[PDB]
């Protein structure tokens, strides 16, 4: 602990701060966010204010006291070059409109900013390194001061414990490991699920010295009995679920980014949810917008400047100078692949970097984001989930894409839209920013109102399908979690199948990479994996278009055929990638 | 890089040094742009 200098054509301070309490302490001109060199890792600022010029490093503030009316505060003074030479003195006060604040008049020169003033006797009683200069006095300086491990019945069974923890709350760094230590204390077998594999790699090096093993969807089960915590995906879970019988009954699971509107992550929380009332395990949902949630403008640890105006749709040309003027990263979501490479495009006219993100390019593009210094990153939906960046601005016309299910007729799954986020999508979007504090307050430009009715989402009906469709202990039905079961009114197991349907079923998703939807209903039908027939005996409506023209498939045994399906999907045709992948399922490759 | 490994002291209280007068009532603006400045 102590008081330590802020150091940078050679070696010279530019100011000086506090380390104790754990924390370290200075203001904004001495360091306009950086990074400080110690074995206690890097220091990074964790809150800042502007308006009152200070800043916390890793964690804080702190610290934090007062003086009195009538106290002679003394000044340390650590000066480049010099010895610490306290300075006693009786301090005066400078009238504000906020009101007024004692002010020191002492002559340091610059570089020595940030040294702790002392109260009559003992601890810390705040910082010296801000003032202004008089015309007529010599000098003045003003006393800058600002004002200002979980529980243990999370682990108790038969308990759900959400956690609206905001970022950063130190969920990922100080909260997690904890947790999961104290499982550990505890002899818990404990379960981890991330939305995506990136999150995961992430919780990975936040729990370096913990025994963690990550598992993989290729591996149906695994178990050691060295008492070890599972960490995998949602997905995973799920699936695992889907395929073996050996799943461990697990008395402590920890979901992080419980928001995830994935059928898989829906199913997941279901089940989870189920174990929970059978009194065999404690759940922990961690997310920051929680199923009984509807607010688009939660608070953040940074502030967050909340702009609304008119968004480009489409490739713009003149009008939204603002954008491009824009000088820092920013994070754009759109509501499709399709529109995305429209505004990439526009985007990169006006000569910026441009990053593009989705569901399919996530592990391979997210990275890029961090290593290479971008100017814009397009993205879907998918970065509502955990997905960190480092920029300052978040773009959000408030539109996306829904699946459908609609009955009317032969049932067909359709993408209506673009449509109106949910208030919880439009929080999360929000919500990559306001995290670190800079000088500049965290930009949220946005367009139109959320709408909170989705209730035909498809997802729901998917979840559905993919819950009763998981082997329990009798007679226990594995229901939708509480909040999100009133969103679809299907009876519960009457999508239940039975043996090889079921297996197949299972197969389509994992092997076919085909929506719940279209494999429930090519598996429901008595149609083996292997059989692609179905691709092709659709009726003359359900052909399907790629880049405005008939798709034609070459068969397995070589014959060319339209691609029409029995049963359309529109998610399986939305994205060139998607319609490349089916097309390979089409053709009996995969 | 900006490196704080020079620690020169602590928190420590010492009314053997020297003493600066002042305590004048100073009419200030405080701007969220940045730091102080006078009136008028």
């Amino acid at each position: 602990e102590g008081v330590y200098r802020i150091m940078q054509s050679g070696k010279t301070q530019v100011g000086v701060g506090i380390h104790m309490e754990g924390v370290f302490h200075t203001m904004w001109h001495v360091t306009r966010g950086s990074v400080i060199c110690h074995e206690t890792g890097r220091l990074e600022p964790s809150w800042a204010d502007v308006r009152n010029d200070m800043i916390s490093y890793g964690g804080g503030w702190r610290l934090g006291d007062k003086w009195d009316k009538e106290e002679d505060v003394q000044v340390l003074a650590i000066e480049p070059g010099k010895n610490p030479k306290h300075v006693q003195t009786k301090p005066g006060l400078f009238k504000t409109l906020t009101g007024e604040i004692g002010a020191v008049t002492l002559d340091f020169k610059p570089g020595t900013s940030g040294s702790p003033i002392i109260n009559k006797k003992g601890k810390v009683i705040g910082l010296y390194g801000n003032g202004v200069v008089t015309k007529s006095g010599d000098y003045v300086s003003a006393i800058t001061q600002a004002e200002r491990e979980v529980d243990e019945d999370i682990f108790r069974k038969k308990r759900l414990t959400i956690m609206d923890l905001h970022p950063g709350a130190g969920k990922t760094k100080r909260i997690l490991p904890s947790i999961v230590r104290e499982a550990l204390k505890r002899r818990l077998r404990t379960l981890i699920l991330a939305p995506t594999r990136v999150v995961a790699a992430e919780m990975e090096e936040a729990l370096r010295g913990l025994p963690i093993r990550y598992q993989t969807p290729a591996v149906k089960s695994e178990h050691t009995g060295r008492e070890i915590v599972d960490l995998m995906c949602h997905a995973t879970f799920t699936t695992r679920l889907l395929s073996s019988t050996r799943v461990p009954n697990y008395n402590l699971i920890v979901m992080d980014e419980a928001h995830f509107t994935d059928p898989c992550s829906v199913a997941a929380r279901g089940y989870i949810s189920t174990r929970v009332e059978m009194g065999e395990a404690a759940a922990i949902f961690m997310t920051a917008t929680p199923p009984g949630s509807i607010d688009p403008f939660p608070q953040s640890n940074s502030p967050i400047e909340d702009i609304e105006r008119e968004i480009p749709e489409r490739s713009w040309n003149t009008g939204f100078d603002w954008i491009t003027d824009y000088q820092g990263k920013t994070v754009w979501f759109v509501p499709s692949i399709k529109a995305g490479n429209d505004i990439a495009n526009c985007l990169r006219k006006s000569g910026k970097k441009v990053i593009q993100l989705s569901r399919k390019t996530f592990d391979t593009e997210y990275p890029k984001t961090k290593l290479t210094d971008w100017d814009f990153v397009v993205t879907t939906d998918i970065s509502e989930m955990g997905a960190n960046f480092r920029a300052g601005r978040v773009i959000d016309p408030r539109r996306c894409l829904k699946p459908v299910i609609l009955t009317d007729g032969p049932e067909r799954v359709i993408l209506a839209g673009p449509i109106p986020v949910t208030p919880a999508s439009a929080a999360q979007r929000r919500g990559r920013i306001g995290r670190n504090p800079a000088q500049e307050d965290d930009q949220y430009v946005f367009s139109g109102d959320p709408l909170k009715n989705d209730e035909d989402h498809a997802h729901w009906t998917e979840a559905k399908m993919l819950l009763d469709n998981i082997y329990t202990p009798e007679g226990i039905i594995p229901t939708l979690f509480g909040p999100e079961r009133e969103k679809t009114q299907a009876i519960d197991g009457e999508f239940r199948l039975r043996g090889e349907q079921r297996k197949t079923f299972v197969e389509l998703m994992r092997r076919g990479d085909l929506p719940v939807w279209l494999s429930y209903k090519v598996a429901s039908a008595g149609i083996s994996y292997k059989d692609r027939e179905w691709c092709f005996t659709g009726e003359r409506n359900n052909q399907i278009l790629e880049e405005n023209m008939e798709v034609e498939i070459w068969t397995r045994e070589g014959e060319k055929k339209k691609l029409r399906p029995k049963w359309l999907d529109a998610r399986v045709y939305a994205d060139p990638m998607a319609l490349k992948d089916f097309k390979e399922f089409a053709s009996g490759r995969k | 890089a900006d490196l704080s490994l020079e620690k020169a002291a602590n928190v420590q209280w010492d009314e053997m040094a020297d003493i600066t007068g002042s305590s004048p009532i100073i009419e200030v603006k405080q701007d969220e742009d940045g730091s102080f400045s006078i009136r008028d």
